[PDB]
């Protein structure tokens, strides 16, 4: 839909992707690609970097889950 | 208010409505609220036991030093062999009875209505254990006189209680250390201080 | 007298160790005048050795056939000065270190860039926390009961 | 606390630092290292100077007056250096503890007065008593200021406070001078003065 | 020789191939990302296995991925 | 200075200060209380 499909910009989100560095770790959604053809729109910004000194990564909608806080 | 040292604001997690607060929590122990409740009940019980202790030591030593009764020194008081009973029995009896007391106090602290509702038979007395408050049980068994029938609006009485009890606890620590490095009674140390105060203190112990 | 070990207050080889070390330090003492700094220091080390051996005797240490104090860790009440009382003395300090460090890391956790507070140690914050580990055996117990010691996965 | 951009400074021709505006009572711009570059560091060092000054003035008096009214105005004082070896009606570690317990009270009130500017003005026993001191380091109360001289115009107060710390600075210098003298020289300070006034040349720090 | 694979997590930043010193990779159009391009690996025969491609893949773990496999004279990087 | 104290609070400077103080503590303890193998107080 033209309205947002994914989490809100700023919604602290958890990663269900098993192969990511931040698995079972919280994040901070900075953007969601509203194009309904990309596979991993959810641009997250974490607090601590990965082994490649990167704090951001694209994730899917099913590979993400917002916390109750 | 006056919180235990001027120039410092009291912690925001304790202020005012509590028995003798004065805002002394520099080490963040009452930061969590349920921890503070548990510690309040702990403090009250500690202070009351310590008050009974200071009375039972000062009175016995007033009788001893002056020479009214030949009671033993507080230090060497546990090994008195009683004729009718033995200490080996007394420890077990204390365990039983004070268990029935303290576990009841506990199960009231976690559930205030307990010990009075249903199947809480204590010789049919399931009404004197109403509790009315944490740390202040009330009732005909525990306050027969009932000086503070109310307990929320009894801040003067609870404040007197907790202040006298903090002081009694400090005096009990005094009894513990003062009579482990001097090996006498408190009254002996006092009259040793009141003869030559500038020559008999802690640091005059070489 | 346990574990086949004689006490050091009634051991022969322990006194022999004493005599041998004293003769060793006295052999190095007949090379200087008895009032100069080397001889005074050697005599001080000699008294240090003698008091050391006598203190190991009077504490009830157990000296084996080799004549050296063998510490008992099993939990014998006579030998809690060997392991259990200094063990508690250790664990109290070690948990102090851990608890002030943990409460510090939790204190800086709500910072914009917390890592700079691990490099540039916020001495006021730590110093306000540095004595908060005095009460670690009770604060940690409550944080375990309240659920604040161990983190939750989410 | 009025600034004086053209005050006389410690080192004429130099530009005094920005954090010394001239406001303080006796700030001649002497801070080369920058030990008071911060505002709160300056506020702390001010009271440190004040109390070092006052303790050093009491010290200089209790050194020289017992050493002046002993060599000429004949009295009997043991010394200022070896007075800690002398004996009194109390054990040496005991009265140290007593004066610690008694001085730490006042110094804790001072700590409170520095951290919180007005917190300790009420007498905790008799709250009708008071110290009418707005300025940190200058408690205008009865026990400290009974004669009413610590009040009035801020200019007169500033000249009086710089008079105070002016006496106190050379009091500090004099006390550590007596220290280094009684160490380097054997005899006492006023005896050192008389030996200097006998022969100013062959009586100085130099002996070789 | 080596088996280079590009997974669908690629953002199309063109670092994998601008780092690759042996022309193994090449960007192609795609519809799975905002950049509308993805890397492909046709010339895997020229792949030495240096993993400069996946030392420059800015994703959760990786999108480009090099699998060490049958080593030939050109994957072993031999001038002899 | 604020930045000088910021540097004194850095991990190596504060570490060597802390361990110099600590080492002096343990040193003076092992000089005042040398040769210690057993805790004899309430033994
Ligand atoms: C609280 C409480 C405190 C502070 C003490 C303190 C003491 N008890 Mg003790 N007791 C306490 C509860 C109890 N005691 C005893 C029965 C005894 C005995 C039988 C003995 C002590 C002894 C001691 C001493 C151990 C050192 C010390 C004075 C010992 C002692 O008096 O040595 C000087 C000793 O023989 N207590 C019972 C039952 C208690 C309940
Ligand atoms: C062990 C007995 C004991 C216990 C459990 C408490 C418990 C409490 N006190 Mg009290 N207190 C006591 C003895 C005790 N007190 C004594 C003897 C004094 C006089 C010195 C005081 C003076 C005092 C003041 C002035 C204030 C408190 C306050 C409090 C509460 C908050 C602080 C906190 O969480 O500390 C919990 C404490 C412990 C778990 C005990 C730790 C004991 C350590 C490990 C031993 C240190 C002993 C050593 C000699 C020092 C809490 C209900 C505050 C209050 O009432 O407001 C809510 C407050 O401002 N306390
Ligand atoms: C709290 C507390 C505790 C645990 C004790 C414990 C003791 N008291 Mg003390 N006592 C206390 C408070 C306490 N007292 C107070 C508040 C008063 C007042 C007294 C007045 C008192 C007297 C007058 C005597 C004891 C005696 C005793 C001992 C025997 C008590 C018994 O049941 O027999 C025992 C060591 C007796 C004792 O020392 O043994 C002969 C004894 O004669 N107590
Ligand atoms: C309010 C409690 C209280 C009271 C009234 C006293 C009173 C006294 N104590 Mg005790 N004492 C106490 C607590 C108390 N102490 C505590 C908590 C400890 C453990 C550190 C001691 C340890 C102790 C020793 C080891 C000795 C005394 C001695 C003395 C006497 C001389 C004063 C002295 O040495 O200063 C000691 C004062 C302190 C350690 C300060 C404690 C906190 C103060 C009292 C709180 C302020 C109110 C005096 C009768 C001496 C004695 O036997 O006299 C002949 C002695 O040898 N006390
Ligand atoms: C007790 C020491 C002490 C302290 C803390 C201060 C503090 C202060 N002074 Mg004062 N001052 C003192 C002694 C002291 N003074 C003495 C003795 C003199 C005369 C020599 C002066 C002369 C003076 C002038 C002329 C001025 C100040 C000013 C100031 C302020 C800014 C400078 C600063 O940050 O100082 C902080 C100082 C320290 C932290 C002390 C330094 C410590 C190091 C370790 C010294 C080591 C070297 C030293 C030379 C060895 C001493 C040997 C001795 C026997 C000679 C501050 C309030 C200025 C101001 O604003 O006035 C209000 C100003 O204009 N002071
Ligand atoms: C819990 C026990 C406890 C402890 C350890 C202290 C400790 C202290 N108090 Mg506090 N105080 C307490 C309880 C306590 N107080 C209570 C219950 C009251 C009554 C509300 C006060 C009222 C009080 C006042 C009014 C003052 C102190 C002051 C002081 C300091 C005395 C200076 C010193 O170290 O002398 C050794 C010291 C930090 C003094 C201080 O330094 O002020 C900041 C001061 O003026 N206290
Ligand atoms: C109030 C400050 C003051 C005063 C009046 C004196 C006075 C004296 N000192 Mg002492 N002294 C002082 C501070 C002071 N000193 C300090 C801070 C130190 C430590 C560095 C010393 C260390 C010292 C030693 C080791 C010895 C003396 C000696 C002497 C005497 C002979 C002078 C001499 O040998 O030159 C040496 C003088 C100095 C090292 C002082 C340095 C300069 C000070 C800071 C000047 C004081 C400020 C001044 C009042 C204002 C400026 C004056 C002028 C520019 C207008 C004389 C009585 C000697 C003695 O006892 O012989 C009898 C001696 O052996 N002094
Ligand atoms: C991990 C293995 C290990 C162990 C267990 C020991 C154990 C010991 N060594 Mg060995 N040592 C080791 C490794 C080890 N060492 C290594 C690797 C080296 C080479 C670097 C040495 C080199 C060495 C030498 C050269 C010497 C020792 C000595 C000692 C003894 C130290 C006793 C002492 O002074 O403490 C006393 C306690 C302290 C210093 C700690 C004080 C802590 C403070 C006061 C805080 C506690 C108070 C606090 C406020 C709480 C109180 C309670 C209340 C307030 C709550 C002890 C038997 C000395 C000795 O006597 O040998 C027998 C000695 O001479 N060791
Ligand atoms: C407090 C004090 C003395 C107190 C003395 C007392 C109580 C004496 C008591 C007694 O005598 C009696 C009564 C009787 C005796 O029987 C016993 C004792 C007990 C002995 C001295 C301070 C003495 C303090 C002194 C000398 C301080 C000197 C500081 C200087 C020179 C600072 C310089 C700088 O800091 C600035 C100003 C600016 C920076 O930017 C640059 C630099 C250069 C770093
Ligand atoms: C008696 C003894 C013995 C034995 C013993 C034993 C056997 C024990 C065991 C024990 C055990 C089996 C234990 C366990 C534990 C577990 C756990 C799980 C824990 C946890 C903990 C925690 C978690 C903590 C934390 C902390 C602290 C508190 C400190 C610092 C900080 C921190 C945070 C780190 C012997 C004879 C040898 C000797 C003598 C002594
Ligand atoms: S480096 Fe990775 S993310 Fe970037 S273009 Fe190549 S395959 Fe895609
Ligand atoms: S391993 Fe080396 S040669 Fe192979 S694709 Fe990656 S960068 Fe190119």
């Amino acid at each position: 839909k033209p309205p947002p499909i994914g989490p809100k910009r700023g919604s602290k989100v958890k990663i269900l992707r098993r192969e990511s560095y931040w698995f079972k770790n919280v994040g901070s959604v900075v953007a969601v690609d509203q194009d309904p053809k990309t596979r991993y729109p959810v641009v997250v910004r974490f607090a601590k970097v990965n082994y490649a000194n990167i704090s951001t990564n694209n994730y899917a909608l099913d590979e993400v889950e917002e916390v109750a806080a | 208010r006056a919180t235990w040292l001027p120039g410092l604001n009291p912690p925001p997690y304790l202020d005012g409505n509590l028995a003798g607060d004065y805002g002394f929590d520099p080490l963040g122990l009452g930061e969590d609220p349920e921890s503070l409740k548990w510690y309040v009940q702990a403090e009250l019980v500690h202070s009351r036991f310590a008050m009974l202790g200071v009375a039972g030591i000062l009175f016995t030593d007033l009788l001893r030093t002056t020479g009214i009764r030949n009671l033993p020194v507080w230090y060497e008081a546990g090994a008195v062999k009683f004729d009718f009973a033995s200490t080996k029995t007394l420890i077990v009896v204390q365990f039983l009875l004070m268990g029935f007391a303290e576990t009841k106090r506990y199960m009231d602290f976690v559930s205030p209505g307990s010990q009075a509702k249903e199947g809480s038979f204590f010789f049919g007395l399931e009404a004197a254990l109403e509790g009315l408050e944490p740390g202040y049980p009330g009732g005909p068994l525990l306050n027969p006189l009932g000086l503070a029938k109310d307990v929320q609006n009894a801040h003067d009485w609870k404040l007197k209680e907790i202040k006298n009890g903090r002081l009694a606890m400090m005096a009990m620590l005094g009894f513990f250390v003062q009579a482990s490095v001097t090996h006498t009674g408190p009254i002996d140390n006092l009259v040793e201080h009141l003869s030559n105060p500038w020559h008999k203190t802690i640091i005059q112990t070489l | 007298d346990i574990s086949g070990l004689t006490p050091c207050k009634d051991s022969k080889q322990f006194a022999k160790r004493e005599k041998q070390q004293i003769k060793k330090l006295e052999s190095s003492l007949k090379l200087y005048a008895p009032e100069s700094a080397p001889a005074l220091a050697l005599n001080a080390q000699i008294e240090k050795t003698k008091r050391r051996f006598d203190n190991y005797g009077k504490y009830g240490l157990l000296c084996g056939s080799d004549g050296l104090p063998h510490l008992i860790v099993n939990g014998d009440q006579r030998h809690w000065g060997e392991f259990i009382t200094p063990g508690i003395l250790f664990l109290y300090i070690a948990g102090w270190i851990g608890w002030v460090g943990r409460s510090y890391l939790i204190a800086i956790s709500g910072e914009k860039k917390p890592a700079m507070k691990e490099i540039i140690i916020d001495v006021p914050l730590a110093s306000r926390i540095i004595f908060r580990g005095f009460i670690w055996p009770v604060a940690a117990y409550r944080e375990f009961l309240n659920g604040d010691l161990i983190a939750k996965d989410v | 606390v009025a600034a004086d951009p053209d005050r006389p400074i410690w080192f004429p021709g130099s530009t005094p630092p920005e954090w010394l505006d001239g406001s303080l009572p006796g700030d001649f711009g002497f801070d080369p290292l920058g030990l008071s570059s911060d505002p709160d560091s300056l506020k702390w060092n001010v009271q440190a100077e004040i109390v070092h000054c006052r303790w050093a003035m009491l010290g200089a008096a209790g050194i020289f007056i017992p050493e002046f009214l002993t060599k000429i105005g004949i009295l009997n004082t043991p010394s200022w250096y070896t007075a800690g070896e002398q004996e009194y009606f109390t054990d040496k570690t005991t009265l140290f503890v007593v004066e610690l317990i008694l001085i730490g009270w006042a110094e804790g009130r001072r700590w409170a007065d520095i951290i919180k500017p007005g917190s300790v003005n009420t007498d905790p026993v008799f709250p009708n008593n008071k110290l009418t001191g707005t300025d940190v380091g200058y408690p205008g109360g009865l026990w400290f200021d009974p004669l009413g001289w610590g009040s009035g115009s801020p200019a007169k107060l500033k000249e009086l406070r710089t008079k105070e710390i002016k006496n106190g600075r050379l009091a500090m210098l004099a006390v550590m001078g007596a220290w280094f003298q009684h160490i380097y020289t054997g005899t006492g300070p006023i005896d050192n003065l008389f030996a200097h006034l006998a022969d100013p040349g062959h009586a100085t720090i130099f002996a070789a | 020789s080596h088996s280079v694979k590009i997974y669908d997590t690629c953002i199309g930043c063109t670092q994998c191939v601008r780092a690759c010193p042996t022309d193994v990779l090449e960007m192609i159009p795609w519809d799975g990302c905002k950049a509308k391009q993805i890397a492909s690996a046709p010339r895997t025969e020229d792949c030495v296995g240096c993993k400069r491609c996946e030392s420059a893949c800015p994703t959760d773990f990786l999108s480009v991925r090099v699998y060490l496999w049958h080593e030939t004279t050109r994957s072993m990087g031999l001038a002899y | 200075m604020r930045d000088l104290k910021t540097y004194l609070s850095v991990a190596p400077v504060l570490s060597t200060l802390w361990f110099g103080s600590l080492a002096g503590l343990l040193i003076e303890i092992n000089r005042l209380f040398p040769d210690a193998l057993t805790f004899p107080f309430f033994s």
